[PDB]
Order: C-alpha cells, then structure tokens, then sequence
C-alpha cells in the first residue's frame, strides 16, 4: 500500500515561465540524505543548477549547493558510503563534491573529471567490492552471519593490497567512457577511450558491474529498432595511468517490433536500466510512443553460448515518466521467493514506476504484474525507493517533492508478529551496516514499539560477544529513535541519551589516565579502578580513594583544568539523581542500574583523586552551609543507593533513611537545572498514517553547548552546529583551540554520539 | 640496507593528541635509521629496489557505512611517506575503549604479500613492521580482508611472528593486551622510551636510547 | 553546395522555395544570386571526389540548375540579369581553368549551350559570351558532361522501349542490359535520372522487370538461364540504386492491393542501409522449415542443373534460413571447411543476387554476436564476398561480380570496421567514416567551423561530418555549440559571415532547429542574468538575424537521418510551453511563447543588452518580412515598443478590425 | 564595446577595414627568409619579443592571422643550422642582458616534442633520415639559447615534462636524454643542484 508521508512544495518560487523544463535527477543515500535539482527558473538560470540536499528527517531545511555547471545536470550519484556525490551535466565537467568540515550543509568540490563537449549520459562509482545478500528464510536464526551474508565479490581495479581504488566510470553521449581513479593522495587519473571502433550514438546508456572486476556498460541511441549494445570494460593501471580495455558483448533487440501487428508504435526506447548494479545479467528497458509504452526485463542466460531472452513484459501501460528500481539485495532464489511470498515480505522484490497521469505502480521484479497501485489525488518526474526499500522518494511536475511509505507486505493485512518479524529484520540490516532506519520508523505504529524494543533486546543478547561490543551505541540510537514514537514509551528516550553520553565520558575519563609505571601488571588502570571501585564498598570516599594507588592518576594539570565542565555534569548529574530519588522523570531509569551508579561512583573517586591534584577541575555545588564536604555527602548516598542493586538477583527497593537524607539534598546544595538531549523536531513522530504533512520549504513548522557543557547566551553569538538525529547543538569551532581535550572534541569530529550527522544551524541576528 | 617498511597507525581520536609527540620521538627517527639522513625532496619513487614505505591506517566501527582501512600504495621515497604521516586525520571515536586492530594487521599481511611477490632480485629482506596504537583490540575476527577472514588479532600476531616480520609496538598509553600481542609475535628462534608513559617495543629497526 | 551533396534527387520546387527564401531574407540583387549558384556549383564540381560523386556534381550542374533558374524566371527581366552574371562569371578565368581541367573539355561552352536550350539566354548573348570565352581560354574519350547531356535522352528512349520487353524478347533485353552494366554506363543513366526527376519511374520499371521475372515460365535450359540473368541484372541495379541514392526511390509509395513486389520486401527488411540495423530473428528472415531443407538439399546437389524453374524470391528469401543451418552446422563441426566451399561456390557462381541476400543476414548476425563467436561467421563472408567462380558462368559475368562488390562492400562496411579485418574486394565509399577515432566530439566541431569560416563557404566533405554531428550530439548539442562559437566573436564582419553560414547549416533540418534555438537557447539567453553579457550589439544583432531568418524558414516551409530521427522523437510540446491557428503544432507554440518572452523583457524595469536584443529582433522581424511570424505577436507589445523605442507598428498589427484600433493608438500617440 | 555605444562605435572600426587592407602584405604569415648568418638583419622578420606578433603600424583592424603569435616562422628559422644571430635580432636578444624570454622557451620546448615525435614515427628506415641530424642541431641551438639565459633550465624541463605527460612518445628518449646531458655536463658548475 501507499500513504503520502509528505509533501514539500516551494513557495510563490514555482510558476517557471518561458523557458522549458528540463530532466531531473534524484539520488537517496545511504545516510538519509536526498540529492536533487529542480526547475526553479527565478530571475537566473543558476537556479536550474542548484543541488539541493536535503535531509529526510528535517525537510524544511533544504541545502542548495550552488553548483558551477555551465549546462543542464544529467546525473547525480552518491558513494558506495554516504559521504560523496558525483555530479555530472552536459558538457563534460564531473564533480565530486564532499563535505566541508563534516557538515552536511557544506560542500565543496575539489576533484573532477572533465570530457569538454561531450554530455555524460551515465555516471557511476567503481565497485568497492563488498556485496552482502539477505537470506529472509533465515530470519529467525538468531544469529546475524545466517541473515545477511558476504557473497565473494571482486572489487574492479584492486591495488596492492585487498584495498580497492575509489572513481567514476562516466559513459558520454558519443561513444566515449572515461574513468578516473582517486589515489590515496589527491591525485587523480583519468583516461579516455570510445567503447567500440565504430563510434556512434549513446542516447541512453548504463552501468553494471560483475564478478571478475569487470563493468558492463549498456548503450542504445533511443530509436528502439537499433539493438541495444552491450560493452565489458575492463580498468587497469599501467605504471602510471589508467587503461581501458572495451569488448563487444551479444547485442539485444526488442520486442514490439517484432509484433508484427502493429509494430511501429513505441518507436522510443526511454529509458535503460540494468535491475540492480553488481547485476549485470538482467536489464529493464522501457520503449514508449507519445501516449504508451512497454517495460521488458532481458537476461544474458547461456545456451551461441550467450544470448539475450525475455523475462517478461508489460501489457501496455501510459507513458512511463520515471522508473526506480530497489536497493535492497535480497537472495533472490527460489527457496526465498517461495518464503517471501508466503510470509508477505515485498521490500526488494519492487520495481515503481510513474507514469504520465498520476498514478504510481509498483510492480514485480521477475515477471513484471503489477503488485500495488497509488492514484496521485502532474506527475513524478523523478523516483528513488529506499535502501530499505519501505519510502519512495519523488519529485513531480511542479516544486512538490513528495515522500510515500510502501507498507513491506503491499497492503495485504498481516498479524502482528508478522509485522513485527520484518521490521525486526530490518533493523537488523541496518544495524549490521550503518545505514539510516528512518523510513522504518516510518511504518512502526506506536501500539507495536514496546514489543519490538523487547525483540531488539533478545536479539542484542545471544549474538557471539563481538557483535555484542560493535553493537551498542546502535542499538542505543536504534532503541531510542524507536521510544520516541510511542506515548507510553516516550519517557525513556532522555535516559538513553544520558546513558549514551555517560558511556562517552566514562571510557573517555579512564582512557586520560596514562599509568606511570606497570604496578600489578595484566590490567589497565580502568578495570583496576572498577575492581577497586566494586570489592570496596565502603561509604566514605577517603577509604576507597586511599586503596587506589594514586600516584598513577595523574595529569599535566592542564588538561586536568580544560577537563572541568564534563567533570561538571558528572556532578551535577549525581546530585539530580540523588534528589529526584524521593519522586516518571528524566532520570528513573538510573536509580535501579546497578551498572551506571558503579559507573558514576568510579567517575566521582577519580574526581576526589584529580581534585586533590589541582582543585580546580572539581565541579562546584552552592552549598547551603560553609562546613561542608560535598562530594564526599554525594559519594555517601551514592553508594547507599548503589549497594541496594549490586546485589544478585535482588530488586531491592530503596529504605527510608536513604529516602528522608535526600529529601535534605534541596536544603543542603542548589539542584541547579539539566539540558536533555533529544529537543525532538523529528517528523516521524508528528506523523500519523492517512494524513500527510503539507509543508514549505524554509518555513520549520537556555542554549547549551551538549557535548562540551558550555552555557551560550540568550541568543548565541558563536555559530552552531546541530545533530541531525538526537538533536545536541554544538558550537562550531572550538572556543579554546590550546587547552582544548582533544581527546573528547575529537571523538565528535563526523558524528555525533547518536550517530546523526552535523548540520550548521543558521544565526539569529534579532 | 633493503628494507619493507609497513605503518599501521589507529586513526582515531585516542591517538590525536599523542600523536605529533611520538613522530617527533620514534617515527621520525626510524625513518631515517631505514633512509640514511633526513629526506628533502630530491628522493624519486619507481626504484622497486630498495627501500620502500607504507601506510595502513585503521579506524573503529564507529565509521559505520565507510570502509574500515585505509591504505596507501608502497613509495620509495622517505619524503612522500613523510607527507602521508603529516595527512592523516585522527577525527574517528566514540563511545568505546577499542579499535579494529585485526583489520591493520591482515591488510598488512597482504601488503607483505604484495612486496614478496614483488622483490624476487632478493629471496628475503628486513620486513618491518610497526603498530602505532592506543587502544586495546576489539574481539571480532577480521571481516573486511580476503585470505586473511576471520581471524583474531592472536592467530594474525602469531602469522606476523612466524614468516620472519619484525613487529613492533609504540604506545602512548602503557596497555597489557599490546605488551601480550608484542610477546606472542616472536620472531622464530634497551630503554628506548624517551617519555616513561609511552610504551615502546622494537623488535626491529635501532632508535636513539633516552 | 549542400543540395548537391546530400540531396541530388530532391525536387527543384523545394530547391526554388528556399532560393526564393533566402533571396527575399537578405535582399539579393539578381545577377549576384545567379552567379552565386554558378560559382557553387562549379566549386563543388572542382572540389568532388573522383568516381559516382563527379558523374552526380556534373548531372547537378548540367541538368538540374538550369531546370531550377528557369523556375525561378517563371517565378519572377531575367534574361538580361543571367547574361550580366554570366558575364560576372566569365571574369573569373581561374575557377573556369580548374573547372575546364576537371571537365577535360570547355564546361562553360555546354553550359551557355544548355542555358540556351532551355532559354534563360538570348542567342546573341549566348555566342558573344563564347567568343569572350575562346578569347580567354586562347591564353579520343567523350568527357562526362557529353556522355550525360546525351543520356538524359537515352534516359527517357530507354524508358519508352523497355516498357514492353524489348516486344518480350529477352535476349534483346540482356544484351541491351548487359550494354548498360557495362563500364560507368548505369552510373551516367542514374545521374541523369536522378537530376531530371525521372529516378522513381526508373525504379518502378526495373521493379516490374523484377516482378516479371521472378517465377519464370515452363522453359528449357537456355530459355531460363536468360529469365534468371534478367533477374540479377535487375536485382543488381535494384540494390545500386538503393544503396546509392537512398530506399525512398525504390518505394511504391501507394500499393493497391497486397501485391508490394518481391524487392521492395526484400529491402525493407532485409537490407542494410546507413540507418538501418536489422534483427536476424525478425520473422522476415525465417518463412518456412519446408523449402529451406528443399533449398539446402539444392545447393549440396550440384550446379543446380535445376535452375528452369525456381521461383527466384522464394530461393533468395529462403537463403538466410539456408546458410543460418549451415553456419549451426559448422559451429557443431558436423560439416567441413570443404564443404563449406563447395556451398559457397553453388551459392555464388550461377546467380550473384543469392550472395548479396546471403550477406545481408550474415552482416545483420554477426552484428549482434559477440567478440569472439564472430570468428566462423566472417569465414563465410570472405568465401561469398571472394573472387570469382570460373567456368560455368551464364553471360556477363564480369561486370555483375564489379557491381557485387560494391555493394557488398557497402553492406559490409560497418561490421568489419567494429573488428579490424580487411576483406578487400578490388574508392567508392569517399564520405564515410570521417570522424576522429578517439577526441571528443566538440573539437571537432569547433575545428571545422573555425575553418569554414576562414575559408567563407561550406566544403562537401565539412557538410557530411556536420550531418553526422548532428546525427550523433542530438540537435541541441550542435545549435548551442555552433551558437556558442557564433557568440565569442569580435568583429563585424565574422559575425554576419557566420551567420550567413550557419543558416545553412542549419538547413540540415531547419524545423528542429528552429524549435531548440526559440524555445531553448534564446529563453536562456534572455532569462538568464548572467548570460546577457554575450548578447552585445557586435555578435547580438548577428544572431537576432539569424533567429528571424530561421523562425522564417520554418514558418513558410530534409535528410533521410533528419527524417527518421524525427520519426523517432516523442515529445509533448503542450507540456512544454503551457502558455500561461492550430496551437498543436509546436512551432506556433515556441513562437508565441517567444514573443509572451520578448513582451515581458519590453515591459519590464532593468534595461540592458537582452533589451537591445529584443529591439533587434523586432526590427528585423519587421525589415524581412514581405506583408507572417507576426502574427502570434501579442498586442501589447504594440504600445510597448514605441515606449521603449512607424513601420514597426504598421507591420506588426497584421491588420484585423480590432487590429486598427491599436494600430491607430500607437501612430497617433507616438 | 560598451552595451550603450555597440554598433556606433563597431561599425566605423568596420569601415576602417579597407584602409588596413591597403596596408598589409598579403600572404605575410606564410613568406619565409632565407637564413644567412650575414648579419645586417632585413627589420620585415623583426617580431614581438614579448607575444611574437608581426609589429604594426597604427590601430587599424588588421586582418585576424596578423593578431596571431607567428610560431610558424620562428620554428622555421630555429630548425636551420647557424640561425643563432637571426633568431636574436627577431626577439631583440642582445646577450649583453639576460632575460628569460618566454614565448623562445616555449617554442623551443615544442620544438623538442616535434622532434621526439618525428623520432617516434619510424627513425628506422632510413638511418640517416633527418632525425640524428635535427637532434644534432637542437643539441647546438638548445645548449646556446639555455647557456645565456634566454631561456632558463627547470621551466623548460617541467614544461616539456607536461608535454609528453601521457602522450606516450617513447622511442627515441635517449637522444633527449643525450641534449639535457650536453645542457647538464655543459653547467653544472655554474648553477645549483636544485636547478
Ligand atoms: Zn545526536
């Protein structure tokens, strides 16, 4: 099925007029960020060349790369990772734009390709060679290697080492290609060469890539009675630069002209596509008329050894306007096409296909019927599914950019655990890869989330204690971003941001610590710590700090000083704790971890530790009295409230001496006030399915510093960055660039804790 | 004399700060101990005898869409190697103590490969290798290397220590797990620490005694 | 020039459209017009390649000019304005010395004889310009133009006698034929025909020589091997025809009936032209299981012995079949290389028609084989395309193994050059694969129209690679590049040179190229802020001419590449320009939407040089016209043009009753 | 010109175009000398030391090849032998100064790539086939025009590097490497090493 998530339209900067539109481009990454130009046409023709980024969770907050391309942009192209976009236009000129300073709001391109006169008419990154397949069958076998498993691929052009080399392969409207080869360095390599001796037209052309480290690249000239030419491609470096070595591969013709009722109707070939690149063996072409068209899918199968035979073929359809194709590599044989029909698994089995009225098909892979229709209530010049395959990204015959959600069963309704074993499995895709799980909190209704949060759990235990370690901040965001959108569930989200940043700070704090000298070897001077801190249960802070060799924890007194507003929350947090204790707050979940207040107690000895050092790295409490020993008052009814939960198997609920001491925290210290992460502007909980948001790009329908814990004003001065998942605000460049703990500012350079990407917030000025 | 040189470095946010101290102090030197007197620019690539250089530099799993290893084709000259220590961005990191160790190792398993394929005017030279490290390993075998695929850190230290590759380790922060893999790499059958923090093990390649 | 190269058999009522167009755009005296053709076509004759080009550039200046000025006379004092320009002419003694060089013989004496003939000349005029030209020329074979001034006769003769058989005598007929096949005569009999407008009626008689001789009657040995001679005879110069001067000639172009002859099936789907690339699995290329076994059978037998009765289309349809079983023997190695030869011999000795059909679908296979499946296939080509098979040849063997060749080197000639093989049957293919194997494409471009323009005329050979570039880069790519290069010029003097040029160029198909530079590259001139710093008075008014001169051409209204592309192309021009006669018609559409275009830039604020491009643009839209493009001009801009600075008003109105009223507002209120 | 004078001004530059007709030699980019080295340089080949372009009299609109750098003529005269006191009363050399003349380096470099590339044609055929004796003459004029200064030693050296970047003109290298060794062996004395 189909739903309208939303519509993003331009406003009052649509109505182009006297200058005719253009082919748009459309690329999904695998971070959730969408790539696209469009027809503005508004007293310049520069804004038919901006590249608009935008990112699905923040619509409103559209980037437009000004793009320097003399013509019209052909194709746009995101890595094999999310970080770079290939760009090319007519008239030769390929650019590579990357992030500037790891925002997504800042690109710049430094390395390009350039065929001068020549359009690109196909653009695609080499082949990195890492190729992973989906056994659906296998979805309840409990460990990830049965579910998503490594299918042997070669990378083309491998370089001394297993190491591929990054580049682009761009196809141009003559009958050159040419591939250009990133080194490790800046350099670039690029070298040219026609594909066959007779050098002809490429009006539509394609990409694939096979085992063996070979591309295949697919040429038509659009007159659909001319056999659409196939070409292997084989990359090479000779010593210094690039080689190319073309080979002719067994043409194809088409049917509908072979009818031979009617066979000059559809005398356009539109559209050339192989079905998914590292696919090389089937290939989707689409012949329209004025008013109809055909789409066929072909295949290279052996017998003439090779040759081209139909799959299958459309009825007559209208004219097919845009085509996308999935991303999702499923297994695809014959077990798993049984599995998949049975229990109603379609994410990768879709093809969608516009059309010049308003509707929408989404249609098989292999024989091509059609599995779901969606009227538009204009037309998608432009589409792109998903990488998970469950949101089909459009851009229509106006400014409207339009994002719909396909139900992973089509509409046929399942029960429960149905549902929730394939979004389960999903996430699980995600989570083994890196890429976003935006568009499944699309289809997760909220009376579903607390048991897919149970089902994530058991799946984080009984993997094999690896996983488990490269798996939690993951499962963390994952579990998070899924509380979020339940209102039984929403209270959770803070303390799992909180719980993130503690972990952040806690590895950091023992990772500072350089032991001096080896004094009882074979364990750091973290888990020495922990041992210390978990076999000493002593109330008083004197008498675990005397046990723990504090000659070893030390610093240069510098860093020790910068350290002073993350020891600052580590403070302020304890004391929030211990006097929200007598109360669902953002802090319930703390008080019964056994786990985070062992945690909390080790950060507030070696806190005594570095106090005693220079005292002042020590976070500071107004005290309500002047004979007072903070830190160790807070230590004291930390580990009265710790003791009650390092018990095994106890669930102890806390006594009432406990209760009535921190009862007397308000009067003996200020419980100051505490930043929560997740400031949720997040779309995903403001949706509901039947009902789509109409928004205006621009329009969006106390500030703290998150990450080094410093107060901006009421309206800051300094610039900002955002998360574009969590929500954290950071200032941009550091403040002090010589005591500065690069030790923590650096773990923040690319993402966030979350894992969200930077997004630079634009100033004020009121 | 004729000499593999092959860095593998954790290009992570431990190791940022340490990093410019501990060229200066042993990377630098080494360098020059394999090249005779410091480079400057008169030093050309494309003699495949003699010495050459690499680089693998790896990250943790927080680069979670990107690759794992980043690696750098062999030079001959000292200098290029030289600019290539001076590129490298330490921004990775996160929420964890550990780094992805097993994939810099098996990548230079490979690129040792590479090398014996490449000198046969010579049967065997001074395979060197170094680990420029700060964290512990992580325990997931080796995923992102062929002929080199799940393995652990152990069964690729031990792969190291027989085959005749001197490994060497050079820590900012003194570690057990890095002291036990160093002792495990034995090849078949001196104070040179400048700093006292810094742990430093070089079973090949002769830096200045502090 | 370009008439001559790429249409020679064009009508001459087009050819006098355009002349008259092009006289009345850029108002042209009378005797510079005709002596403008003369010298273009004397330049080409010079400029021609030796061979079939030289005999067609001859019949193009001997037979079809004079047809053209005389319609034009008809049209229209032009006696005296063509004796002025062929006194124009005769100055130019080193043109007519290169000419009379090339001719081998005084070309200007045939010329003003023939000029005389038709009566474009007095006869006075006609022999005081011969004694001027034996004035200044004083400081065994016949020569081509002799040989086809008296051909053009034989032409119609020859027609008038082979309507009937020669009375049905075939004899007569193969020797008559035979006397054609000989050397260079069915060349000189074609360009003539072709120049005079008499190649579809050529066509249609050899068509129903074809028809006639397909099935054969009951006969002996000797009456037969006449009746399959006159087969390949017509066959032959059935395929030369078509090969040589495009397919549309050989179509009957309305078939009442279902009874479409035997070749005209043949060459529409089975025989490879420039454009046209065919599917060896069509249904064409597999009529039956039956006959095919009875024709493999036919040719593993011996020398037919059996050729009295055949049913010659049935055997020449049935060959692909043939020869598919016989390359699927040799790929299973059940059949020998010797064997292979003896059918090969049997295919090519006792009728040359079978290879050519043969051929034709092993060039449409190999083509779509791949790299190394090719290799047997080839093997098959070299045996059917080989020297001669001696000693049991029926008559005039010869010359229709010479004619065979040709055209199985222009079959071939695409396939063996994706794979480099030489099969080397002896130029007879001068323009064919002219671009560069590697640089790209707009190097090319800009090279040549660097050079034409530093020479001031377009080349033959500069007209075919302008052809193929825009057969390749699409019609947009070649009008904005050659608009771009017309844009980075100076001087005054190279910008109204080039465009006087790249009209012409455009001629190649005017009407797509109208619709890309008025509804794609001047809206992006105009809309863009940038862009208008191109637009200065300099290059602007050279290009404001050529866009009216074009939106003209289109307006008041052609290579077979241009054709078939058009064929091809789908677009919704109603989507195109929403717009806020027939209005259906996309030219209609892109010139109202230039002028909605042109008012708004009139009506607006910020006066720049896109205003003076505008101003141009109205202007010569009122100089060049006679009375209309006019007419889609929205009324506005009649007040709006006097604002922004007579005739220009009283022209543009087109003069309807409401049509008045504005006209008489703006006059009075200027 | 400027959008608001355009065709006023364009126009009378145009009717200038007879004038500047009157006052060419026709066919002036494709007339050669004879290369003596009398001395007493006839000044009709005297060219622009800073852009090589024929020195005009006036403003007029000339012709649009006498706007042209003449690389022809200079390329003819420095492929004869003893064309060394030409060449520098064509750019105004002096030798009493040195200079690092470009546009003289950068025909000399071309100079040196029409070269290897003749080499790379065949060499082979006929053995002594004008190649060993252009490189035998580009050894004297290249030794004289790089010892002076006119041109300079690392410029000509990275430029001819970006000139056979890529072209793949490999056959006769080790003439090229014979003259930069008569340049080297010639004044490795005089300069640095890092020349
Ligand atoms: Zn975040």
């Amino acid at each position: 099925m189909m739903d309208l998530a939303y519509v993003c339209e331009w406003e009052k900067w649509s109505k182009s007029t006297h200058c005719p539109s253009v082919p748009l481009a459309c690329a999904w990454s695998c971070r959730n960020l969408i790539a696209f130009t469009m027809d503005l046409r508004s007293d310049d023709q520069d804004l038919t060349r901006m590249i608009h980024i935008l990112d699905t969770e923040h619509p409103w907050d559209l980037h437009s790369i000004p793009s320097e391309h003399h013509e019209a942009i052909t194709c746009l192209e995101w890595d094999q990772s999310g970080s770079r976009l290939l760009s090319a236009d007519a008239d030769g000129q390929i650019k590579c734009w990357s992030m500037a300073d790891h925002l997504a709001n800042s690109w710049e391109s430094s390395v390009g390709s350039l065929v001068e006169g020549d359009p690109i008419v196909a653009l695609s990154w080499l082949h990195n060679g890492v190729k992973l397949a989906l056994h659906v069958e296998k979805s309840g076998a409990s460990s990830f290697g049965e579910k998503f498993s490594r299918v042997k691929f070669s990378p083309s052009l491998t370089l001394f080492g297993g190491k591929p080399m990054e580049g682009w392969i761009a196809v141009t409207v003559s009958g050159l290609v040419t591939v250009s080869l990133l080194k490790p360095s800046g350099q670039v390599l690029t070298s040219t060469e026609s594909l066959c001796r007779l050098r002809g037209r490429v009006a539509l052309a394609d990409i694939a890539f096979t085992g063996g480290g070979n591309i295949v690249v697919a040429t038509a000239d659009g007159s659909s009675a001319s056999p659409v030419q196939f070409y292997k491609v084989c990359v090479s470096v000779v010593s210094e630069k690039c080689r190319i070595d073309t080979e002719i591969l067994p043409s194809l013709f088409m049917r509908c002209t072979t009818d031979l009722n009617r066979k000059d109707k559809f005398p356009a070939i539109t559209h050339l596509k192989f079905l998914a690149r590292d696919m090389s063996e089937q290939v989707l072409l689409c012949a329209s008329s004025q008013t109809s068209s055909i789409v066929e899918c072909w295949s290279l199968r052996k017998e003439t050894i090779l040759k081209w035979r139909i799959l299958s073929a459309t009825n007559d359809l209208d004219r097919v306007s845009a085509v996308a194709l999935p991303k999702l590599p499923i297994s695809l044989t014959n077990t798993d096409l049984k599995v998949a029909s049975d229990t109603q698994f379609y994410p990768g089995l879709g093809l969608a296909l516009a059309f010049h009225d308003g509707s929408v098909h989404i249609v098989h892979r292999l024989s091509l019927q059609t599995m779901a229709v969606f009227y538009s209530s204009v037309h998608l010049k432009a589409m792109q599914l998903s990488w998970t395959s469950l949101a089909l990204v459009g851009i229509d015959s106006h400014g409207k950019l339009s994002v719909l959600r396909l139900s992973p069963s089509m509409g046929h309704p399942l029960e429960v655990g149905l549902a929730l074993r394939h979004l389960l499995f999903l996430l699980e895709y995600c989570m083994v890869t890196g890429y976003d799980w935006w568009d499944i909190l699309l289809h997760v209704q909220p009376s579903m989330v607390q048991s897919l949060v149970e089902k994530l759990h058991e799946e984080y235990t009984r993997q094999t204690a690896a996983l488990q370690q490269v798996l939690s901040t993951r499962i963390l965001a994952m579990k998070a971003s899924l509380c979020k959108l339940s209102p039984c569930t929403v209270t959770r989200v803070c303390d799992y941001h909180t719980k993130l940043f503690l972990i952040a700070i806690s590895s950091t704090l023992k990772s500072l610590l350089r032991p001096h000298f080896l004094n009882t070897p074979d364990k750091s001077p973290g888990d020495r710590l922990t041992e210390i801190c978990t076999k000493i249960t002593d109330v008083d802070i004197d008498k675990v700090m005397i046990n723990l060799k504090t000659e070893e924890f030390v610093l240069d007194m510098n860093t020790l000083q910068a350290l002073q507003q993350l020891l600052q929350w580590v403070g302020d947090f304890v004391l929030y704790l211990l006097a929200s204790l007598p109360n669902l707050r953002p802090g319930h979940s703390f008080l019964r971890d056994g786990t985070s207040l062992g945690m909390l107690r080790e950060l507030m000895v070696v806190i005594r530790i570095w106090g005693l050092l220079k005292p002042s790295c020590l976070p500071v409490y107004t005290a309500t009295s002047d004979t007072q020993d903070s830190m160790s008052l807070l230590f004291r009814l930390l580990t009265k409230l710790w003791i009650c939960c390092r018990d095994e198997g106890p669930a102890s609920e806390p006594d009432e001496a406990l209760v009535d001491e921190c009862c007397l925290l308000p009067s003996q210290l200020l419980i100051p006030s505490l930043d929560w992460l997740p400031a949720s502007d997040g779309l995903v909980s403001r949706l509901q399915p039947k009902q789509p948001l109409r928004l205006q790009f621009g329009r969006a329908p106390p500030k703290i510093d998150h990450l080094r814990r410093l107060h901006l004003g009421a309206c800051p001065t300094e610039e900002c960055k955002a998360c574009t998942r969590c929500g954290c605000v950071t200032m941009l460049k550091s403040p002090n660039r010589t005591t500065a703990v690069k030790q923590w500012e650096q773990r923040w350079i690319k993402n966030c804790l979350c894992g969200g990407l930077w997004w630079r917030v634009p100033l004020s000025y009121p | 004399v004729v000499a593999d040189v092959v860095f593998v470095i954790e290009g992570t946010a431990n190791l940022g700060p340490y990093f410019e101290g501990l060229r200066k102090h042993y990377l630098l030197p080494a360098i020059e101990y394999f090249n005779g007197g410091p480079p400057a620019e008169t030093d050309f690539g494309g003699d495949y005898g003699g010495t050459q250089y690499s680089l693998v530099v790896f990250n943790t799993v927080d680069c979670a869409p990107e690759s794992y290893v980043q690696c750098h084709a062999p030079t001959s000259s000292a200098y290029e190697f030289v600019t290539w220590l001076d590129g490298i961005k330490f921004m990775g990191g996160g929420g964890e103590s550990c780094s992805l160790i097993a994939e810099g190792l098996s990548t230079a398993l490979q690129l040792f490969d590479d090398f014996k394929k490449m000198r046969e005017q010579i049967g065997q030279t001074h395979r060197v290798c170094l680990l420029i490290c700060n964290s512990p390993p992580y325990l997931l075998p080796a995923v992102e290397s062929t002929t080199y695929s799940g393995c652990t850190t152990e069964n690729l230290v031990q792969q190291i220590g027989e085959r005749g590759i001197h490994f060497s380790i050079v820590s900012p922060r003194k570690l057990p797990a890095l002291r036990l893999l160093f002792e495990k790499a034995a090849p078949p059958a001196t104070d040179v620490s400048q700093d006292p923090r810094h742990m430093v093990l070089v079973r090949g390649l002769v830096l200045p005694v502090g | 020039l370009l008439e001559g190269t790429m249409n020679l058999t064009g009508e001459t009522q087009s050819l006098v459209e355009q002349l008259t167009m092009v006289k009345r755009m850029q108002h042209i005296p009378t005797p510079l017009f005709v002596l403008e053709i003369w010298k273009a076509c004397f330049v080409g004759l010079i400029e021609s390649p030796e061979g079939t080009e030289e005999l067609k550039w001859t019949a193009f200046t001997f037979l079809k000019i004079p047809q053209v000025l005389v319609k034009l006379k008809k049209y229209s004092d032009f006696t005296e304005d063509v004796n002025c320009a062929f006194e124009f002419l005769l100055k130019l003694t080193p043109l007519l010395d290169k000419a009379d060089q090339r001719c081998n013989c005084d070309c200007t004496n045939f010329l003003l004889q023939e000029c005389g003939k038709q009566g474009l000349l007095s006869e006075a005029s006609v022999n005081n310009l011969m004694a001027k030209r034996k004035a200044d020329r004083e400081h065994n074979i016949q020569p081509n133009i002799q040989l086809i001034l008296r051909a053009e006769p034989t032409v119609t003769n020859i027609l008038k006698t082979m309507d009937a058989d020669h009375s049905k005598s075939p004899e007569g007929l193969l020797g008559v034929l035979g006397h054609m096949l000989s050397g260079k005569s069915l060349d000189l009999l074609l360009a003539a025909a072709a120049a005079t407008g008499k190649l579809k009626s050529f066509a249609r008689k050899f068509i129903n020589l074809n028809e006639f001789t397909t099935y054969g009657s009951e006969e002996s040995t000797k009456p037969a091997s006449v009746r399959a001679l006159l087969f390949d005879i017509s066959f032959l110069m059935l395929c030369h025809v078509a090969q040589t001067y495009g397919s549309e000639v050989i179509l009957s172009e309305s078939r009442t009936g279902a009874e479409v002859p035997f070749f005209e099936t043949w060459m529409q789907t089975c025989m490879p032209e420039e454009g046209k690339i065919l599917n060896p699995d069509h249904p064409c290329f597999r009529p039956d299981s039956t006959k095919v076994e009875s024709l493999v059978a036919l040719l593993n037998n011996s020398s037919e012995m059996k050729l009295v009765q055949m049913k010659w289309h049935e055997a020449c349809l049935s060959i692909s079949a043939a020869i598919l079983e016989i390359l699927n023997a040799w790929e299973n190695g059940v059949l020998a290389f010797e064997s292979i030869q003896k059918i090969t011999d049997n295919i090519k000795g006792k009728v040359c028609s079978l290879a050519v059909c043969a051929v034709a679908w092993l060039v449409a296979h190999v083509r779509m084989l791949g790299l190394d499946e090719r290799e047997k296939s080839l093997q098959m080509i070299r045996q059917l395309a080989g020297p001669l098979f001696s000693e049991n040849t029926l008559q005039f063997y010869n010359e229709r193994v010479v004619i065979m060749n040709s055209i199985l080197e222009r079959m071939c000639a695409d396939v063996l050059q994706q794979t480099a093989t030489q099969i080397k049957f002896p130029d007879t293919m001068p323009y064919w694969n002219l671009l560069p194997p590697k640089r790209p494409i707009k190097e090319v471009l800009t090279d040549i129209f660097a050079k034409v323009l530093e020479k001031g005329w377009v080349d033959s050979r500069s007209i075919h690679i302008f052809d193929t570039l825009l057969h390749m880069g699409g019609v947009y790519w070649f009008c904005n590049n050659l608009i771009k290069e017309l844009l980075k010029e100076t001087r005054k003097e190279h910008t109204l040179r080039a465009v006087e040029l790249l009209y012409s160029i455009f001629c190649l198909d005017m009407q797509q190229v109208t619709l890309v530079l008025l509804g794609h590259i001047l809206p992006g001139l105009l809309t863009d802020s940038s862009k208008w710093h191109s637009l200065m008075d300099p290059p602007g008014t050279a290009l404001a001419k050529l866009a009216v001169w074009c939106a003209l051409s289109s307006y008041s209204s052609a290579s077979t590449r241009q054709k078939k592309r058009h064929r091809e192309d789908i677009e919704d021009y109603i989507s195109l320009f929403p717009l806020d006669v027939n209005m259906r018609d996309p030219l209609n559409r892109v010139l109202a939407n230039l002028f909605l275009l042109i008012s708004s830039i009139l009506g607006s604020r910020t006066a720049g040089p896109h205003t003076q491009f505008v101003q141009w643009f109205m202007e010569e839209c009122v100089d060049c016209l006679e009375q209309s493009v006019l007419q889609f001009m929205p009324f506005t801009t009649v007040s709006e043009l006097v604002k922004v600075s007579k005739v220009v008003l009283a022209i543009t109105d087109l003069s309807l009753p409401l049509g008045r009223q504005v006209a008489a507002k703006a006059i009075a209120a200027l | 010109p400027h959008w608001l004078l355009g065709n006023l001004v364009s126009d009378f530059v145009d009717t200038f175009r007879p004038t500047a007709r009157i006052n060419s030699i026709c066919g002036r980019c494709s007339l050669l000398p004879v290369v003596n080295n009398s001395g007493a340089i006839c000044n009709s080949w005297k060219l622009d030391p800073a852009t090589l372009r024929f020195p005009l009299k006036g403003l007029l609109p000339y012709d649009k090849d006498l706007f042209e750098p003449q690389t022809a003529l200079l390329r003819y005269v420095l492929e004869q032998p003893y064309s060394r006191d030409m060449v520098c009363n064509m750019l105004g050399l002096n030798k009493q100064h040195k200079q690092r003349c470009p546009v003289l380096e950068d025909q000399l470099v071309d100079l040196v790539v029409y070269a290897m590339e003749r080499s790379e044609t065949e060499e082979k055929f006929d053995d002594g086939g004008t190649s060993q004796l252009l490189w035998q003459h580009l050894s004297s004029q290249l030794i004289f025009f790089v010892l002076f200064q006119f041109a300079s030693f690392p410029h000509m050296v990275l430029s001819l590097h970006q000139k056979l970047a890529g072209r793949g003109l490999i056959k006769g290298r080790d003439h090229l490497m014979w003259v930069l060794l008569q340049f080297i062996s010639g004044s490795i004395q005089k300069n640095a090493l890092a020349d």
